[PDB]
């Protein structure tokens, strides 16, 4: 309702590396609040891609950032009778970034793993890995739970059960408000996706340089499943945190499986144990029910309420039956025990192949009047094709059912305008929460500033 | 549906020798075949499938090649663990058809029956019938003829024959025959004859025994 | 002088296209005054077979090796009775397995690169997206000596990248051979799930499918592992943009799955991939082989001085003026249009003539002017 | 590894059900189909149908599809069948097998592995008896040479489980048990023994028989026939 569209910030990275992919917000101990971005197509060392991190100041004009320097030598190491070896080419550092306290966690899926035991091996698989480092001590430390030393035979021998070779961990990942990191391997247990949880002060202290393989003392890894509704479903394509039991001691996950039960989609409300507390179902197939989840009150009561994004939802229309438009569904959080039943809005977009819904952020309150608002992201839209973020304002009911404002792209075709948002965080000490923006086809980020 | 037809309904060989068995498909069923082995005690494993592949565990001497009609299943160096019964199954289109059966047998320096016979017991007089047993012991091969005579006269009816599986130790054979009659009809009689047949010999072996020759 | 209209070739319309005439009357002399018009018949009729273009589309995963001869032998039978259906066919095939490229792919050891197939004992081909094999022919033996020689690949997951496949059969014309007047056929053989838009993420690729030809001169999709899997919105447009009418050959455990495809994309059909003959699949076919075409007409080389009115006479006798062209016509149909040619004065030069044609067939009508 | 165990023998009337189970355990138990077969007395297995343990969608085969009923149980992961109306026709051993359904990579399934142990089901109306024993002596002109055999007669007795041994087992070598025979819907059962010529009757030759379902134990010695 109140952002401002003319004056605008920009940071610009590298060319060709993807800036703008992932981002947030970061603060220090003295509480100035910067920009961490992900760069998962940078050159490294030897002019091949590895990924980066950038750590961008507050300036009303932008520019360019300072990298956060890390580790993109690849290890091999001699234990007993077998090699270890990590494979950190084309490793998209920085796809997914986030930060807690003073701690900013950048996660490379895509980083290849082998052990050599003589004649056989593991097979060169993604587990994935990634990184936790505190740039004002320059601390440094990693985190990898899916490496393993079992040969291929014994995986083909127990029809690859507990298979964690190609998790690609740091796909998502999130930070619970007590300081546990939790990530999504949407290819893991052999494509079924799995969740990773660990403390971060536990990671930091349990970590020694040298040795490619280890073990948290604390971290916990959700279960494999023999349900076919499971398979292929990518559970951990995005993850979420939440109260949604009425206990405050208990933490709640929600966890977007986009193609659950072939291809149908489903969020799924656990507990902290990975029990099931509530299961949402899709309503069309292959609609990709499950790519964006968001757990924000809209209602203004006190209870979380739930957002889901389907960015590929076909709406039925005169002209044309098949509208790949995309949707948005609003689930409220009742009194009591109650389930949540049938969505309780549902947003749909307007122009095609729009991806209306492929990202969702909570915004806070944004206006300032007692119930938070979301934004919502279509990378495609506008009579164009270049990309929008539509503003949903919260009333005592849910939210309004029309945009309050509309964000067109500064960037030219195919920039991705909207593929990353982050709100919720002031960042010029004005009262208002604002709003960054990442349009990596243009490798550049945009600030709006609410007034 | 499909018919699949086993060549070698019974199959002697010796320790170490190579032997092979067919099955063949009525209609097209491009590779879906699997053999299936079932040793006497009631259990099934397979041993190859997609018509060549050996299962996990199968020593390297089974082994099967062909598709399209005809498919086989070939032992090299045949040992003493695998003499048992052979399946074929088609799982190609439903319902799944599977093979006649072949069952493996080991030949060893065939023998001649001992034929042994046995007078009704007392107690078996007093409750009202009378069974009248003859034993064929030790023969091989297992294939052989009996027959009853009462006092000359060849019996048809009321006539039990079993036979046994072949031994474990020394790959005989034995076998009992098993004449029940009443009591009254077995004392109108004074002879009985038992009369075995077997390719050893070509004169029968006969065991008579008469009623009251104590 | 009165203008008068004499028919000089008169042919009956033919009745089966075993020369064969589509247009009755041939030529025509017409004789005109200044400032009169004079009226005239047509008889249009179809009486050739339609033609039909039939390309496949063959999934060569390791899941999909002993369901080779079931899908080799609907192609044997499928490409015979449209034989006997049209006698202008074309049959072309091409396959696909999924995108070459981690972790869809076996990348270890260095001898895994060139058959995947190396953990095991036996052998097979490297991976690969989608290549064009046979292009549109009218020669059946070439087609299965061609379908014969294919052999199947190994990739690690469940589903299959065969969307790209449709989409690269749909979108290259020049390459796959698709003809403009025709009836257009896809047919796509799987067994398996199928990978769709947005799913690969999981291999790094995020950049959407474009709906271009990237099919080169070595005839392999070439962005395989460089743009995502289309959806079905963009699969839709396509097709209904080149006319192209899509078949899924499926089996039997995957039958519910692509019937419930073929609610969310209109105008496709799904059939079964059985052992024998795929009969519901031929059936199927047969069943779309009643096309019924329009008949239209063309005036070539008209003199700028005459001037042409046209009546249509569709099925039944139900007349429209103003109207020279008819649908909803069956193979073997005939319709008839009353043509009124009206001359402006007199023009100097004394003979003329122009052409009445159907649009799409050689036959067609002359008529010589002559000023009286 | 992967277990497949199977319920016990059942002895039903001709013309009752019966419910015969196949627990399972060591895999996942819903990603496979649970084959049945039937194998008769001479030989010749026959597929009787499958169930899909996800859904319960059964697919039969033509003979035995108003004959057989195919359930599951997800929660103990057993599978059932039920026989109705049984007749003297399903006297048969019944075997469960698992099949692949729903594959995670690029596979498929070929054919049906890992078989269960076999349910034998016996459908006859005749109730629990007990075994009348008899001793079986040689001809008193028809004396041995170097060996001679003696036998225990069993005859006249339901459900056949049956132990015969010689001397408590003492006396093992030499010793064939033929299989019983049914007659009249009794069963028939013989044992011979072989021995040195001094052995008996110098020595005590018994035979006891023991028959669990009539709860039955009978010693027997064979004596010598006299004038
Ligand atoms: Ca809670
Ligand atoms: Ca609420
Ligand atoms: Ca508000
Ligand atoms: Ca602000
Ligand atoms: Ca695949
Ligand atoms: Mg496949």
């Amino acid at each position: 309702l109140n952002l401002d569209p003319v004056q605008l910030t920009f940071y610009a990275g590298p060319n060709g590396s993807q800036f703008g992919f992932s981002l947030d917000f970061h603060k220090d101990s003295h509480g100035r609040v910067a920009i961490v971005v992900g760069a998962p197509r940078t050159l490294g060392p030897s002019q091949e891609e590895t990924g980066g991190v950038f750590l961008c100041p507050w300036r009303a004009e932008g520019g360019q950032c300072p990298s956060l320097l890390f580790d993109l030598r690849d290890e091999t190491r001699n234990v007993g009778s077998q090699t270890l070896q990590t494979f950190k080419a084309r490793q998209g550092l920085g796809a997914s970034v986030v930060s807690w306290s003073d701690v900013i966690v950048a996660c490379a899926p895509w980083q290849h793993w082998n052990v050599l035991e003589k004649t056989e091996e593991a097979e060169k698989t993604p587990v994935g890995s990634c990184f936790l480092a505190q740039p004002e001590s320059g601390r440094r430390a990693e985190y990898s739970p899916c490496r393993g030393n079992t040969l291929s035979r014994i995986y083909v021998e127990n029809d690859f059960s507990w298979d964690k070779r190609y998790c690609e961990a740091g796909f998502s990942s999130v930070v619970t408000q007590a300081g546990e990191l939790v990530l999504g391997a949407p290819g893991g247990y052999y494509f079924l996706g799995l969740l990773a949880q660990a403390p971060v002060a536990d990671i930091f202290s349990s970590y020694r340089p040298g040795i490619l393989l280890w073990h948290v003392s604390s971290q916990s890894l959700s279960f494999d499943s023999s349900n076919p509704e499971y398979f292929d479903g990518y559970w951990g394509y995005s993850v979420a945190v939440g109260e949604f039991d009425g206990d405050l001691n208990t933490t709640e996950y929600v966890v977007g499986a986009p193609t659950w039960s072939w291809t149908l989609g489903a969020v799924e409300i656990l507990d902290s144990y990975y029990q099931r507390l509530h299961r949402l179902r899709g309503e069309q197939m292959a609609s990709y029910f499950g790519h964006s989840v968001a757990v924000t009150d809209v209602n203004g009561d006190g209870r979380h309420d739930l957002l889901v994004g389907a960015p590929l939802y076909m709406e039925s229309r005169a002209d044309r039956k098949l509208a790949e438009v995309g949707r948005v569904y609003l689930f409220l959080q009742p009194r009591g025990p109650h389930a949540l039943g049938a969505p309780s809005l549902l947003l749909t977009g307007t122009q095609l192949y729009g991806r209306f819904g492929s990202a969702i952020a909570p915004l806070g309150d944004l206006d300032r009047d007692g119930y938070n608002d979301i934004a919502v992201a279509a990378p495609y839209g506008g009579p164009s094709g270049r990309g929008q973020v539509l503003v949903f304002l919260g009333q005592s009911e849910g939210l309004r059912s029309r945009p309050s404002q509309v964000l067109d792209s500064p960037f030219p075709t195919g920039s991705a305008f909207g593929f990353s948002l982050r709100g919720a965080v002031d960042i010029d000490d004005n009262g208002y929460p604002d709003l960054i923006v990442g349009a990596y086809g243009a490798n550049q980020v945009a600030v709006y500033r609410a007034q | 549906d499909i018919q699949m037809t086993q060549s070698p309904s019974s199959l002697s060989a010796s320790l170490g020798e190579r032997v092979s068995l067919t099955c063949r498909a009525s209609q097209e069923i491009s590779a879906y075949l699997s053999w299936l082995q079932q040793k006497p005690d009631g259990t099934i494993k397979r041993l190859i499938y997609a018509a060549s592949t050996l299962d996990s565990g199968v020593p390297k001497r089974f082994s099967g090649s062909r598709s399209g009609s005809d498919y086989s299943l070939t032992i090299s160096s045949l040992e003493s663990e695998d003499f048992a019964d052979y399946y074929c199954l088609q799982f190609a289109t439903y319902p799944w058809t599977f093979g006649g059966g072949t069952k493996l047998e080991i030949r060893r320096a065939d023998a001649a029956p001992t034929v042994s016979i046995f007078p009704p017991s007392s107690e078996q007089l007093t409750s009202g019938g009378a069974s009248v047993v003859c034993f064929l012991n030790n023969f091989y091969p297992k294939d052989i003829n009996v027959k009853w005579k009462i006092d000359g006269s060849e019996r048809q009816n009321g006539v039990l024959n079993s036979w046994t599986d072949q031994d474990s130790k020394d790959s005989t054979y034995s076998m009992s025959s098993t004449l029940t009659l009443t009591k009254d009809e077995y004392e109108r009689h004074n002879s009985y004859t038992c009369e075995a047949t077997h390719k050893t010999s070509t004169s029968p072996i006969v065991k008579s025994f008469n009623r009251n020759e104590c | 002088p009165v203008s008068e209209a004499r028919v000089l070739e008169d042919r009956p319309l033919s009745d089966k296209g075993s020369q064969v005439t589509q247009v009755s009357p041939q030529r025509i002399a017409l004789r005109l005054r200044p400032d009169d018009s004079k009226n005239f018949s047509i008889q249009v009729r179809q009486v050739e077979d339609y033609p039909v273009d039939i390309y496949y589309l063959m999934d060569l995963s390791y899941s999909m090796k002993d369901d080779l001869w079931s899908i080799q032998n609907l192609g044997t039978k499928l490409a015979t009775q449209m034989r006997k259906l049209t006698s202008n066919l074309r049959i072309g095939f091409g396959a696909f397995v999924d995108k070459p490229v981690s972790p869809y792919m076996y990348i270890s050891p260095p001898e895994a690169l060139e058959n995947p197939c190396y953990d095991m004992k036996t052998t097979c081909l490297p991976m690969f997206g989608y290549k064009h094999v046979l292009t549109l022919t009218d020669q059946v033996t070439r087609f299965n000596e061609e379908v014969k020689k294919q052999s199947v690949s190994r990739n690690r997951d469940a589903p299959e990248g065969g969307f790209d496949a449709i989409m690269q059969a749909t979108v290259c014309d020049e390459k796959i051979g698709w003809r403009n007047d025709a009836s257009h056929l896809l047919v796509f053989t799987t067994d398996a799930k199928t990978h769709i838009a947005l799913d690969g993420r999981l291999a790094g690729i995020v950049q959407p499918n474009d709906g271009q030809c990237h099919v080169g001169s070595d005839n392999h999709y070439s962005a395989s592992t460089t743009m995502d899997y289309p959806s079905l919105g963009l699969m839709t447009e396509k097709l209904s943009q080149k006319n192209i009418n899509l078949i899924f050959a499926v089996t039997e455990n995957v039958v519910n799955l692509y019937q419930n495809y073929s609610e969310l994309i209109p105008g496709t059909t799904v059939g079964v991939l059985s052992m024998d003959s795929s009969n519901v699949l031929q059936l199927i076919v047969d069943a779309y082989g009643k096309i019924r075409s329009k008949v239209e007409l063309e005036v070539r080389d008209l003199p700028e001085e005459l001037s042409l009115s046209f009546n249509a006479t569709c099925l039944n006798n139900e007349v429209i003026p103003g109207l020279k062209s008819c649908m909803g016509l069956k193979i073997g149909d005939t319709v008839s249009f009353s043509i009124e040619a009206k001359v402006r004065g007199c023009p100097q030069e004394k003979e003329k003539s122009f052409t009445i044609k159907p649009v799409g067939f050689k036959d067609s009508l002359i008529v010589q002017v002559t000023f009286d | 590894r992967c277990s497949c165990r199977k319920s016990g023998p059942e002895v039903v009337k001709p013309g009752a059900s019966v419910k015969i189970s196949c627990k399972a355990s060591g895999y996942s138990f819903t990603a496979y189909f649970m084959n049945w077969v039937k194998q008769s007395h001479g030989k010749s297995l026959e597929w009787i149908g499958r169930v899909n343990p996800y859904n319960g969608d059964t697919l039969y085969n033509q003979r035995f599809k108003g004959k057989a009923t195919l359930t599951v149980d997800n929660s103990s992961r057993t599978a059932h069948m039920e026989l109705l109306s049984l007749t003297s026709e399903d006297s048969a051993i019944y075997y469960c097998g698992r099949s692949g359904a729903y594959y995670r990579y690029d596979g498929r399934a070929y054919g049906m592995d890992y078989w269960g142990q076999g349910t034998s089901v016996t459908v006859s109306s005749a109730k629990t008896t007990p075994p009348s024993v008899y001793p079986l002596a040689p001809g008193s002109a028809a004396q041995t040479n170097s060996m001679v055999t003696l036998g225990c007669l069993v005859k006249g007795y339901f459900p056949e489980p049956v132990t015969v041994t010689w001397n408590s087992g003492s006396l093992s070598s030499g010793v064939h048990t033929f299989p019983a025979v049914l007659q009249s819907d009794l069963y028939t059962l013989s044992s011979s023994v072989t021995v040195t010529s001094s052995t008996w009757p110098s020595q005590s030759i018994t035979c006891n028989v023991a028959h669990p379902a009539s709860s039955t134990k009978v010693d027997k010695k064979i004596e010598p026939r006299g004038p």
